[PDB]
């Protein structure tokens, strides 16, 4: 059944190198869904952060339609190993490092719906660059993004669009694996740009990270007040015993330095 | 406030090539990409192409591939457009329209320029050929060719020349009992003709 | 190739809600068409309204709004204003370039409507002598500034008068031998015709 | 089964010499599959009682492409989770008190996927925090008291004590 | 205590579509996935599908693929179910039943709702035609429910049995027995209070 | 396709141990069927008991317990109670959806068995004027509330046009039911049968 | 430049570095960026705090010459701290 | 179209191991463009720095010309997977 349906599709002349045809010659429209699993290692020094997500791409390839209207056949057939299919050569423009998960069987899924609609799902670990602005460092908010776009195909061949409903989703155990920040807001936007090699379509998801204050309250502010307050208890020592005053004023000043360091 | 000021109107002979400018001010010039739109009498608005100031990158409408050449001068915040092998069809008004997004392509228009009128013609001064027209209140017509109730309509362009008429409603009792005539002057040709409207 | 279609002209009173539509010939207007709307005030004043995904130009009044009603792009002005009277072009994005529409001439009513006073003039003898025959169908005193001439022809663009009733002239060009006729003007309803 | 580890951040198979796998095909058609795998898993921790806390770390196992209609996971009936004898000895800082074997099947947008989950419970060893934190702090507080026995006239001695013990306290916490 | 309160009863004509709700309270709404069960007179219980509030994800019984559309409104802790192209067969009681596990699918039922009764009938408001049952009464072809019956204008109240109504001709129909003698029927939907004596 | 089967009804006294069974048509009930048990009290009160692997709903009494006795799912109530009297549905999971059983009507005996009082009425001449015929068969005063209604027309058993109501608790804690026939009555209870006919 | 907080990329150049080796003459390009180290950090973490440290060693010139314990405490603590900072 | 144009180029005898021919036997001239995306981790201790860039090389390979003057054909054809080219 499934194995036969797949066989039928590729027994004919099918080229995974050839872009899927369109009715008006328009570009292949790729709908994108994105599921963040974990956002970790938010490096302020190198201004980057890590994040593992599930990319989900969906386009139409009439050449792959087997059931068409179907209603007598399986809704979709799972693409098995050894069958090539044209896929959007998407990459992450602001990715500095990236890995696919391949433990046991590779972590991918490809479905070929009867009408020719393809679903593509893959786990990807990324290390993205996120320029940060520390003007209010102790109490700041940063905005980190993931950019997704085609590398070779221009605006005439491939166009990205965020899924209509819930384009960006978060796994339930994400905020719990992110102790130092609070993921307050997320946004789903377009970053299509015009380059020297052409105009390339591009999506951009953005998360907003609010830095947790409890740490800075306890490790910075509290202890500094407690340090300044100590320098005051020397106002109550007799003006004759200066050794006591200097010892206080100097030790609290030195400690202040260390703390800041 | 942002402003796009384009060069003045130009008159050039066929075969030649001229270049119109679009000086941008009031915004970071290199952040927004520029479009060029052509509005001609013969057709609708046409999109010529676009250029990214920061990038140098360009993208032309297949139609104007080789007809227009978009460039940009960062120092002076000016966008230029070359037009080669000018002909009759190139006679139009050329606007420049900025893209909406900041350092990225948004595919939507912000501000346009006042437009630049380009006239590509190869005809010398020609005297206006005046031909009278005629069928309560009777309306009389006067026709100028190849150059109360005083209604002079817009001027067309017939065969590389101009042509307009002139309505004039008057009480029928003043015609032909009284001489209706229309004066047709033309400063550039130094010729004034009269045509008596007769029944 | 692909061509964009709009209403020739529309009419609306101050405060009402008018809707302009933009139609694609290849099919239904989808999001990858990035339907743009541009306004043209008199004296060649262009400005953008809507475009891209769902963004708008700086300063575009809140009454303007975009949508994909049915299978074509729409531009809805909720609470039309006097100044809103202009020409509206919509542009669709086809793969790698823009294609503009014919434009819709939106009129915000100010003066009572007026029927077009038509008069058809035959080709005079001087032209017949020239061997080229010309017809003139002058249109005066009509409002709003939208008329459609129907008879080589070439009609001029609507231009207001001294009494704020746009006027225009039509020219049907022939040859003297072909000469050896009727002009009908359809204006917002009835159709004035003369032979 | 195209099984993967949902909460795995990094994973390696061992391939020294011949790859470390074993596949048996029993006569009845029953297949056995055995493979060594090194993992780096995410384990959200809760430090409310940090010095004396217990964390629970898990390993999730599930199919990636096959849904609930094609593949269903079930823990072996007898001893689903086993520990090697030299595990607790290679884990000096904690004490692996309890383990559990559970199911984490979930309903996603691409379908309903079967999923197992093993859980180990780690109790943090106290001896270290007793010696490096609690003891030395008491010994530090107690020193600040020996200044109550110096004559009220020799304040330099009292301040020197009270301030040095306070400063040291800071460092230790840092 | 957890509670699932579903919308009230609905009456809709064939071809139309209505949507019933299930407002959850007393628990973290987004943590447990919701089932929808259909109990019809004609058959047993049927499982329509389920939705994961947190996820948006859904999974339908092949049977109701396209008949029902599960959604969820996180803000109001409510689960909704759309029913399209309503017909006679859609006339049933629709329950919503929560799944047992916390932020994971356990495949076992916790709490159900009180159920929502959906009546799909293109029927016209019709009074009851009462026929005498001699060796009981027979309220016949009346819609919509209910109908009330007494004996001897209320006097004879001992040994009176009023049986459930049935949908025999797209119009409800019930009877009522007893152990002169007349039965009084009082249809409130059309203000019909007809009496029929019981003769040999 | 696949069908789930349960005992039509069972009887048990307070304190005893009753066992309901759930049978799969495709084969033996395995763990991947996630046999669920649901209870339905009168007035449409549903609640879960057992399900999933080996978990139970919040509050489900300790007397309830699940197992896979033989090759079908079981639900054993050790020490039945009065309130335990209800309708029990079991549901099996087949690949991607649930399939419910017919349900078992468990009766906890707090009353002496009572045979049904069957009365069959002849279609009043009255309604015959409507060119329609309707036979009524009132069934009252029986316990437990589980009767089978089978019709017959001239020896042969009726296969079309029959509709019986679900038994309902009347005043005296006994159940009652009605059954109609459609044109233009033996009752099974606890084992024995009661027939009422007419020529 | 926004992803490069510690420096300022002032100048870039595009040049040739073709060289003659033992295996032959190989053509070679070379791009060069010029990085200017940001000063604000060193102003705040090095210079300012050292002046503030030297200035403290001066406030002991205003203590009576009889109370030397106060002077030594200052002069020595500021010197020691100076060391740490440099380390 | 594109797939056919590619097919035509490689159906003949083409060797990706053979350097592109020249008119005067001269060397293949490779024009280079370079786009720096990010310059990070400027290590002073090990004296090195990281940087991510886009390399852009452009040369002429007459063997690959399909449209020549063209003007009836696509300006350029995107090289698909499975077609070797001298680089
Ligand atoms: C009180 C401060 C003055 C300066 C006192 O400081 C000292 C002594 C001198 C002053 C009297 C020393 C100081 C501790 C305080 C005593 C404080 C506590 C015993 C605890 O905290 C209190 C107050 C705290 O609310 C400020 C309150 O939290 C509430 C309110 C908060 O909202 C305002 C809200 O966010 C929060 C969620 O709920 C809390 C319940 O209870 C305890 C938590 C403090 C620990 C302090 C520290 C732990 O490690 C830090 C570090 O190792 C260091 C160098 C110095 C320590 C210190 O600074 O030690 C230190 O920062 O006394
Ligand atoms: C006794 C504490 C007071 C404050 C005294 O502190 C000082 C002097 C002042 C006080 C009198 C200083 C203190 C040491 C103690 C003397 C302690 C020892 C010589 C040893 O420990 C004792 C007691 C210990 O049981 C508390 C006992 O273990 C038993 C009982 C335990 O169950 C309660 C059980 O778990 C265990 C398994 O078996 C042990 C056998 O024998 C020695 C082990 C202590 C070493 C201490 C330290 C080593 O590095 C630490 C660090 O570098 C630092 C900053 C301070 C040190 C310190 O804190 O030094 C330090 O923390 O005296
Ligand atoms: C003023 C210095 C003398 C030595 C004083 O030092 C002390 C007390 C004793 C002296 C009187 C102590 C010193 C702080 C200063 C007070 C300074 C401030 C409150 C702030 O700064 C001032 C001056 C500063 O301009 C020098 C000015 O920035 C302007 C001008 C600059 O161009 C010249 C230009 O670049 C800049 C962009 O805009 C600013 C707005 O306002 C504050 C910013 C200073 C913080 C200092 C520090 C923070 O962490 C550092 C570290 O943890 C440490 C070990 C010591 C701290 C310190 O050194 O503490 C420290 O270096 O006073
Ligand atoms: C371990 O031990 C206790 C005792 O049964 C239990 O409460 C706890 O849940 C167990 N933890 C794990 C991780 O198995
Ligand atoms: C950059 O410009 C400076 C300007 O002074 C000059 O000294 C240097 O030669 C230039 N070179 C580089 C590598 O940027
Ligand atoms: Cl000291």
């Amino acid at each position: 059944s499934d194995s036969k349906i797949l066989a039928h599709l590729f027994t004919s002349g099918y080229d995974f190198r050839v872009r899927p045809p369109t009715d008006n010659g328009g570009p292949v429209v790729v709908s994108v869904n994105m599921l963040l699993r974990t956002i970790s290692k938010i490096d302020v020094v190198n201004m980057e952060y890590s994040a593992q997500l599930t990319l989900r791409e969906s386009w139409i390839d009439k050449r792959l339609s087997y059931g068409v209207k179907g209603d007598g056949q399986p809704d979709f057939v799972i693409l098995t190993v050894g069958h090539q299919i044209w896929m959007p050569d998407t990459f992450f423009p602001n990715e500095k490092q990236a890995y696919k998960h391949t433990i046991d069987k590779p972590n991918v899924l490809i479905r070929i719906h009867n009408d020719g609609t393809v679903l593509y799902s893959v786990r990807i670990s990324l290390v993205l660059s996120c320029p940060m602005y520390l003007q209010y460092y102790p109490m700041d908010v940063q905005q980190c993004s993931i950019d997704l776009a085609s590398y070779a195909y221009t605006t005439k061949d491939i166009e990205y669009l965020w899924k209509e409903h819930s384009p960006l989703q978060l796994k339930v155990g994400l905020s719990s694996s992110l102790p130092s920040f609070q993921l307050t807001n997320t946004s789903t936007t377009y970053c299509t740009s015009v380059t020297n090699t052409g105009i390339y379509s591009c999506l951009r998801t953005t998360i907003q990270l609010k830095r947790e204050f409890s740490f800075y309250l306890l490790q910075l502010y509290i202890p500094s007040c407690m340090l300044v307050i100590v320098s005051w208890v020397s106002f109550w020592f007799d003006r004759t015993a200066i050794p006591a005053r200097v010892t206080l004023g100097v030790t609290t000043l030195l400690t202040m330095t260390a703390q800041s360091a | 406030e942002v402003q796009l000021q384009q060069s003045g109107p130009e008159l050039v002979r066929p075969g030649a090539s001229m270049k119109i400018s679009c000086k941008a001010s009031g915004y970071s010039f290199t952040g927004y990409t520029m479009n060029w739109v052509k509005q001609s009498h013969g057709k609708n608005l046409e999109w010529i192409g676009l250029i990214n100031p920061y990038n140098g990158g360009t993208s032309y409408n297949q139609k104007f591939k080789g007809k227009a050449t978009l460039t940009v001068d960062k120092s002076s915040s000016t966008a230029y457009m070359e037009l080669l092998s000018l002909t009759s069809e190139d006679s139009a008004v050329y606007y420049c329209a900025r893209d909406g997004d900041y350092y990225r392509y948004g595919r939507y228009f912000d501000y346009w320029g006042q437009g630049t009128t380009l006239t590509v013609s190869s005809a010398k001064t020609t005297p206006p050929s005046v031909y009278p027209l005629a069928p309560s209140m009777v309306t009389l017509g006067c026709l100028v060719k190849g150059y109360s109730g005083v209604h002079t309509f817009p001027a067309v362009l017939q065969s590389d020349l101009y042509t307009l008429s002139s309505s004039v409603t008057v009480p029928s009792s003043t015609w032909p009992s009284e001489t209706v005539t229309c004066n047709v002057a033309h400063p550039a040709s130094s010729t004034k003709v009269d045509k008596k409207i007769v029944p | 190739q692909a061509v964009v279609t709009q209403e020739s002209a529309l009419t609306t009173s101050p405060g009402e809600t008018v809707t302009l539509t933009c139609r694609s010939s290849t099919g239904a207007v989808t999001t990858i068409n990035f339907a743009n709307w541009v306004q043209e005030k008199p004296d060649h004043l262009f400005t953008g309204l809507i475009g891209g995904i769902n963004n708008r130009a700086p300063g575009v009044p809140a009454r303007f709004s975009g949508s994909l009603i049915g299978d074509k792009a729409a531009l809805t002005i909720t609470g039309a204003q006097t100044e809103d009277e202009a020409i509206y072009f919509c542009a669709l994005w086809y793969s790698n370039h823009w294609v503009f529409g014919g434009g819709t001439k939106l009129t915000v009513l100010g003066q009572p409507k007026s029927s077009p006073s038509v008069t058809l003039f035959p080709p005079s003898s001087e032209e017949l002598e020239t061997n080229k025959a010309t017809l003139v169908c002058t249109i005066t005193d009509f409002y709003p500034g939208v008329v459609t001439v129907d008879w080589g022809m070439e009609t001029t663009q609507p231009s207001k008068q001294s009494n704020n009733k746009y006027m225009a002239s039509s020219y049907l060009t022939l040859t003297a031998r072909a000469w050896e006729y009727s002009c009908q003007v359809t204006h917002e309803g009835h159709t004035v015709e003369k032979s």
